């Protein structure tokens, strides 16, 4: 070995980590194109 | 609570009413409490039977 390794080094580096990722996740693009009402208590 | 209060608030009527209830109980044992109420509390020199 003629220098320090890289699997050594990174003991000292700080990882980039994303927040999970969720595969299930669809555009949904019937909720976008409804329009939506407000009801004043529940009753339509 | 979410979804039937307007133009009345679920909460506040049923806590208004249970509060209703708990002062009818509270005027009962002003009376009829055993070891505080005035029945239990008068004195047999101050109690008197009718004619």
């Amino acid at each position: 070995q003629l220098a320090l390794g890289d699997h050594a080094a990174r003991q000292l580096a700080n990882a980039t980590k994303t927040a999970p990722q969720l595969s299930t996740i669809t555009p949904r693009w019937l909720t976008h194109l409804l329009q939506w009402i407000p009801v004043e208590a529940g009753i339509y | 609570a979410d979804l039937y209060s307007s133009p009345h608030d679920q909460i506040k009527e049923q806590l208004r009413l249970t509060i209703e209830t708990i002062k009818e109980r509270q005027e009962s044992e002003l009376i009829n409490n055993p070891e505080y109420g005035l029945l239990a509390s008068v004195t047999d020199d101050q109690r008197i039977s009718t004619l």
